[PDB]
RNA sequence: UUCAUCUAGACAGCCGGACGGUGGCCAUGGAAGUCGGAAUCCGCUAAGGAGUGUGUAACAACUCACCGGCCGAAUGAACUA
RNA sequence: GCAGUCAAGCGUUAUAGCGACAUUGCUUUUUGAUUCGAUGUCGGCUCUUCCUAUCAUACCGAAGCAGAAUUCGGUAA
């Protein structure tokens, strides 16, 4: 599959034609843009921006884990 | 003027087979289109079979010719159908070639052969046929060689 | 099968007899072996017809017969053979020679079936099915590529009729 | 840098001027080094060295056969 | 417990470091699929994950058993059994680990391409002057040679035009073949052209010293025409120091007009020995890209 | 240049006597395995001995003499 | 212990034993009876295409090579051990790389062929220089100035360590090309050549020296005499 | 201790040869002994693999398998203590 | 671990019996998904020293080791 002794030189499942290739890639890009917008609604507004200013949420208190001992 | 000689491998009958000769053409100031056209015009006899092509340059000209080779002659005498690389791949050369055709190839190859006998040239051509994987007289080429060496097969020209 | 007793023993081959096939006119038995040979037999006398057909470098995997309805009258059907070397060889049994060796496949050919519209369908371990035309000097017409692994078998709709030839459930 | 930049660098600039000689002398010193390791390594490292030497010799004999 | 934790920490360092092929930008997904065979990629990483789970299970089971050991001999046998089972699990990972080590070494050296910045894509037949033009306009060190496919991977260069950073992409050459017989080397260029919104510069050689005829180059352009839709397109006729479009033959001139006829492409000439002309063609391509991007963002 | 601890080679009485018992047990076990086990049960003249030819000639003449000694 | 450990190679060819020496011995002693004239030829530093061309041009005759001591033992080293009368003189006339030509043609024809046969060859060490060669200043090319650099292709970079160490030529790699700061004179004409200079000339492909067979003498079967030929012995 | 090589030349070294059909067939953008898959033959030999590795984008060049020239008397391999 | 396969040796004139190195099956399957009975002694504080089986610091070696950073290894308490 890969490396010094690899024998794969062609894709396993080639696109039928360039029109199919460009249409599938455009749909993939649109799905990626929508997915990244959806995760930017929450995660970038939250966790990611905390590292930029160096803010960290405080430690979880050990009392909330009662009822879970061996 | 001095004469310059080049040797290359090209598929016969196909134009645009001189793309590998662009580094050669560069310093020589030649025309790639005309070089390829001359190669195709020379290799019209050999259809879909790789052949050794000689290019001669004197003054400002371009001559193309086909150098005889053992494997190419065996594949041509096999009389296989023409093939296009979009259609046929992994092709096997497993036809039948008669001994008279093998001897004719040996005649075409005797001029630049180091064998002292047409039998020796015939055995070399039979080894090449064994390499290409085709059958001779509906028999294995090495077995034909063994019969020749025993003497049950006689080479006519002595 | 009438008395449930042996009638003939056929001992021409040198290795395992991998495949047997009966002619669709019911005249000759073809056996393809592990020693890359195909041998034809007269069943009435239990005899070997001449010498073995040779040309395969690997063991015979499947045999097929030319359909009777395609075979012109006064002539015998041809025999198609496949092997691990990836080739399909066509044999004329009347003159006992090999006419074509189709060679497109890259791995072991699993099976070959001779259809009723002058075509041969070949399945190999290279995940492909090849459609060849016998009328066009044994050239590959089509390559069907939809399997993600070895093709093990194939079957045609008309396979029962092609194997039976002109005979029936009454066997006239 | 991008792609096979060390290979391109060797192609465009070569190696250090003592590369071949230094590598050759290291390979020549290997026999002495292997003997010194076999006699000087101690404990777990020595036991592992002897084990690996036996496996390599078996592998070489199988390849010759 | 300590041996189990060591194996788990190695496996976790493997799993966290490697990219998530289905979550990256689709350009990178396609490029890594071409380079490393996505199926094998995900199967190897999943094999690592399965080994991690099995090692955790073995450690937990044998600690629980060791709670009931009655002597040194039995306890030692249980510990040896646990470590031997861990070793068996790890030995079953031999092939995926070697594959992943090759993948890590190759993927660490890939050029960093931003799919959402300003890009000049350079494409065409082999030996038409793509790498030479990239060398002329950037400081990238792509090798320039008179043989086909000197460039076997995407190369990136950078420049500044009107206080903005632009990136340029040199691609391996494209042969005029269907996608079914197209190989991975050409798939790199095809995916680059399909994904990167850019100014695509199609290079043409009229001296045919690339080994291809003018008719073949026009055929390649009209064949890859579906690829650059909603992307700015320019045709650069390189090697004008040998032959110029002015002194072509009549049919070849009609072919050049045929290339021009497709909207809204524009034809410009260049020589890699003409610094003024290479800078002018770069500036025109950048102007087209900036006008397109600004007209896009203004809406 | 920090020198480590060296193992004492002074004899220990307890270890010496324990090794005595160990060796007796080992010998008894080996003898038992020898009486139990089922495993199936003349280099000639050295190549460097100078009078090899004389030794061989004498052994052949002895064989010829012994061939007729028993018969008559 | 402490001995040199021999290198082990896994190749497809084994060595020849005493049986091959015996086979060549038998062939010599049979050809002595079969043919009439036995010629002693000196063929040092001969190339195999040239030797095979010689064998082809003398079709119907025999050319036998092999170990010189084997050939001399087959012809007979001394007078009481010679295969034919007064053959020991021909046997002791052998020297160096020796070939034996068993033939039936005329003395004049054999002399004329071996006087007229000459081919271009690489210049050997301890031979006179056939020309004066200099690597030109700048980028070093494959032919090194014999053909114009525009036709010539630059020397591949992998030969730079060989040129620097083995040939002792001051070279530097600039942009993957071998370059010399100044022109480098390799040999002056009419100067005895050593191994290094011969290797440099062979590397650049200069073949200005001439090759020619030396003919020592021949022996006649029925005349049983040896005649010194003294061909190309200057 | 047992095998082998050896003044019709031991081992080590240096030098020279190391060829021809032939760039053998399939495959590759390219692949010429040396990314791969199957055959691995024939000739000329003193000998020379459809090639032991370095190397090239492919060639080249080098190498070693094998053979010869110089040198001149012992040498090598596997086992045991 | 159990069951097997190979075969350098051991063994022997009866291809029996041992048997290193390698290797396969189960455990454990493919797309990186998603707490289960220690039956009997434990821990702090103050303070000292020792081992090296080295975490950091010193010096080295190897790695697609560009740089930066890291990994594996050697000497070293
Ligand atoms: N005369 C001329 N030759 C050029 C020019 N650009 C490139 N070349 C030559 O074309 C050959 C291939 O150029 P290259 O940059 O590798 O083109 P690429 O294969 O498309 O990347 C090189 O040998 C150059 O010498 C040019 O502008 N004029
Ligand atoms: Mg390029
Ligand atoms: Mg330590």
């Amino acid at each position: 599959a890969f490396g010094p002794k690899a024998q794969r030189k062609r894709p396993r499942l080639a696109a039928s034609n360039l029109e199919d290739l460009v249409k599938a890639t455009n749909e993939d890009i649109t799905k990626y843009e929508e997915k990244q917008v959806l995760d930017a609604t929450l995660g970038l507004m939250g966790n990611q921006e905390d590292k930029e200013n160096g803010w960290t949420s405080a430690a979880k208190e050990a009392i909330f884990s009662k009822g879970q001992s061996k | 003027n001095e004469v310059k000689y080049l040797y290359l491998r090209a598929v016969g009958g196909e134009v645009g087979a001189s793309a590998a000769l662009a580094p050669k053409i560069g310093p020589l100031g030649l025309s790639p289109k005309k070089v390829g056209e001359d190669i195709a015009k020379a290799t019209k006899e050999f259809k879909g079979i790789k052949v050794t092509v000689q290019l001669k340059i004197q003054n400002r000209q371009a001559a193309a010719s086909v150098v005889p080779s053992a494997s190419s002659l065996v594949i041509t005498a096999l009389k296989e159908p023409p093939r296009d690389r979009k259609k046929d791949k992994n092709v096997k050369h497993s036809g039948n070639i008669q001994l008279d055709e093998i001897i004719e190839i040996a005649r075409q190859m005797r001029d630049k052969s180091f064998g002292r006998t047409l039998a020796s040239v015939t055995k070399e051509i039979l080894g090449t046929a064994q390499s290409v994987g085709c059958r001779v007289d509906f028999k294995n080429p090495h077995d034909i060689i063994e019969g020749i060496n025993a003497g049950e097969i006689e080479i006519p020209e002595n | 099968c009438d008395t449930q007793t042996p009638m003939h023993t056929l001992k021409g081959h040198y290795n395992w007899v991998l495949c047997v096939s009966w002619s669709p006119d019911g005249e000759v038995i073809a056996t393809g072996s592990m020693d890359n040979t195909i041998r034809l037999w007269d069943p009435k006398s239990g005899q070997c017809l001449g010498d073995a057909l040779r040309g395969h470098s690997k063991w015979i995997t499947s045999l097929s017969w030319e359909p009777i309805h395609l075979v012109k009258p006064g002539s015998k059907p041809r025999l198609a053979s496949s092997s691990k070397d990836g080739t399909i060889k066509i044999w004329d049994t009347v003159s006992r020679v090999c006419q074509y060796t189709m060679s497109g496949h890259t791995n072991s050919v699993s099976c070959v079936k001779w259809g009723g519209q002058g075509l041969l369908y070949s399945g190999s371990h290279d995940r492909t099915v090849r459609v060849w035309d016998i009328n066009s000097q044994g050239r590959c017409i089509n390559i069907l590529k939809s399997h993600a692994h070895w093709v093990n078998h194939l079957s045609l709709s008309t396979d029962y009729a092609l194997r039976i030839g002109a005979f029936d459930h009454t066997g006239k | 840098p991008q792609n096979d930049y060390i290979e391109r660098h060797i192609k465009q600039h070569g190696k250090r001027l003592d590369h071949e000689e230094r590598k050759r002398k290291r390979e020549a010193r290997e026999s002495h080094k292997i003997s010194e390791r076999a006699q000087k390594l101690t404990g777990w490292k020595g036991k592992q060295f002897a084990k690996k030497r036996y496996a390599e010799k078996v592998s070489m004999r199988k390849k010759i056969k | 417990k300590y041996t189990g934790e060591g194996f788990v920490e190695k496996f976790e360092d493997i799993l966290k470091g490697f990219p998530n092929i289905n979550d990256v930008h689709p350009f990178h997904r396609d490029l890594m699929d071409t380079l490393y065979e996505k199926n094998h990629y995900k199967i190897s990483l999943a094999a690592i994950s399965r080994a991690k789970s099995l090692v955790e299970q073995v450690a937990r089971d044998y600690v629980r058993l060791l709670k009931f050991g009655q002597s040194l001999f039995q306890c030692k046998q249980l510990k040896r059994a646990a470590l031997g089972r861990m070793a068996t699990i790890v030995k079953k990972l031999r092939d995926p680990l070697a594959y992943l080590e090759q993948v890590r070494q190759h993927i660490g050296r890939l050029p960093s391409i931003d799919p959402n910045t300003r890009t000049l894509l350079i494409c065409g037949y082999p030996n038409v002057g793509k790498s030479s033009f990239l060398r002329c306009i950037t400081k990238s060190d792509v090798d320039v040679q008179p043989y086909a496919f000197t460039t076997k991977s995407l190369y990136v260069g950078h420049f500044d035009y009107k206080y903005l950073r632009f990136q340029a992409i040199d691609t391996p050459g494209i042969l005029d073949r269907p996608t079914e017989e197209m190989n991975n080397i050409e798939m790199q260029s095809i995916y680059a052209i399909a994904h990167l919104r850019s100014c695509v510069l199609y290079f043409m050689d009229l001296s045919e010293q690339c080994g291809f005829t003018i008719e073949a180059q026009v055929k390649l352009f009209h064949s890859i025409k579906p690829l650059f839709a909603n992307k700015s397109v320019m045709v650069v006729i390189n090697k004008t120091d040998i032959i110029r479009p002015e002194d072509l033959d009549e049919e070849r001139a009609q072919l050049l007009e045929s290339v021009k006829e497709v909207p809204g492409v524009e034809i410009m000439t260049s020589s890699c020995q003409l610094e003024e002309n290479v800078m002018e063609v770069r500036n025109k391509a950048c102007e087209k890209l900036l006008a397109s991007r600004i007209e896009n963002k203004l809406k | 240049m920090r020198v480590r601890k060296r193992q004492s080679r002074r004899t220990s009485t307890k270890l010496k006597e324990g090794i005595k018992k160990k060796a007796s047990a080992h010998r008894k076990k080996e003898k038992k395995m020898a009486k139990k086990d089922v495993t199936w049960r003349d280099p000639g003249i050295p190549s460097n001995f100078p009078y090899k030819a004389k030794i061989l000639e004498e052994i052949e003449a002895k064989k010829m003499k012994d061939l007729e000694e028993r018969e008559l | 212990r402490s001995k040199r450990s021999k290198l082990v190679t896994l190749a497809q060819t084994d060595k020849k034993g005493r049986e091959n020496k015996e086979r060549i011995f038998d062939e010599v002693r049979e050809a002595l009876d079969t043919y009439r004239y036995v010629w002693v030829l000196h063929l040092d530093d001969v190339r195999t295409p040239v030797l095979q061309e010689i064998r082809t041009s003398w079709a119907g005759s025999k050319l036998i090579m092999g170990k010189r001591k084997v050939l001399q033992k087959a012809l007979g080293e001394k007078r009481e051990e010679e295969y034919k009368e007064n053959l020991y003189q021909l046997s002791k006339l052998c020297s160096g790389v020796t070939g034996l030509l068993f033939t039936d043609e005329d003395v004049n024809t054999v002399k004329e062929y071996f006087k007229s046969y000459v081919r271009s060859d690489y210049s050997r060490p301890n031979t006179k220089a056939p020309l004066t060669f200099t690597i030109p200043e700048g980028i070093v090319y494959s032919r090194g100035g014999q053909i114009p650099a525009e036709e010539d292709v630059p020397m591949i970079h992998s030969l730079e360590p060989t040129m620097r160490n083995k040939f002792e030529i001051p070279t530097k790699i600039k942009a993957g090309k071998i370059t010399i700061d100044s022109p480098y004179l390799v040999c002056t004409e009419g100067e005895k050549l050593d191994v290094r200079q011969a290797l440099i000339l062979k590397q650049f492909g200069i073949a200005a020296s001439e090759f020619k067979v030396k003919v020592s003498a021949y022996y006649d079967n029925d005349s049983s005499t040896v005649e010194s030929t003294n061909i190309n012995m200057e």
